[PDB]
């Protein structure tokens, strides 16, 4: 799915009466390529960034 | 000047708050005596079912009542976890009341000394009377045991 | 009652004990300051008599 806005809902426990607690946010994975500047110029800066991080 | 008026309106607010608190504690004492009697009767009724009704029914109900004993014992321990703090809070209340009596005797405030002495006496009577209902039930249980054994 | 209420009652017990201690220390401090002032006043009164 091409997602831009994300929403989270929670469902409490009938046997739980606590007011404050911590819920993990988790991890999200997704790339930024959409096709049924995505043209080959998309490699121009990705390659430079890869080379810089390879030098590092 | 005299701080008598300052003490007057301070204790006027205090007495309004403590009159509301006295009505609230009358209601809460009704609630507490009800809960304490219910807990003591639950304990004695589970003891009675543990002692009086073994072997009369069939095997499936035997296993059922055994698992009921185990689960109800665990749940009774969990529920009685609240009563251990009651003893310690009454200990600190008695200590604070005795301190208040001593301090009011030292300062010489006759009304405050009477208030603190009657405070320790009244909290002693209230806690000892709920515990007296509990121990009257316990004594009745012990009497039923000694009469049932003999 | 609840976990927050249980924490409230535990800290109420702890603070009632520490407030017994605090009342004792504060009354001792007030009496010590009174003895301070009255000893100074008695020394000054003796000096004035002399």
């Amino acid at each position: 799915p091409v997602c831009r806005f994300m929403k989270i809902t929670v469902i409490g426990r009938y046997g739980s009466t606590n007011a404050r607690a911590k819920i993990p946010l988790g991890f999200y994975y997704g790339h930024t390529y959409i096709l049924p500047p995505e043209i080959d110029q998309h490699l121009a800066m990705m390659v430079a960034l890869q080379e810089d991080i390879q030098c590092r | 000047l005299s701080s008598e008026a300052l003490m007057r309106r301070a204790v006027s607010l205090v007495t309004d708050s403590t009159s509301t608190f006295l009505s609230q504690t009358t209601y809460a004492l009704i609630e507490a005596i009800t809960e304490y009697t219910k807990a003591v009767y639950t304990l004695t009724s589970l003891y009675r079912q543990y002692t009086s009704l073994l072997g009369k029914m069939n095997s499936e109900e035997e296993d059922e009542v055994w698992q009921v004993i185990i689960g109800a014992r665990a749940e009774m321990t969990s529920k009685h976890q609240e009563y251990l703090k009651l003893e310690t809070t009454w200990m600190t209340a008695v200590g604070l009341s005795e301190m208040a009596a001593e301090a009011a005797y030292q300062t010489g405030a006759d009304q405050a000394s009477i208030t603190a002495r009657n405070h320790i006496q009244l909290v002693k009577l209230q806690v000892e009377e709920v515990h007296q209902l509990s121990r009257k039930a316990e004594t009745k249980l012990a009497e039923a045991q000694i009469e049932e054994l003999r």
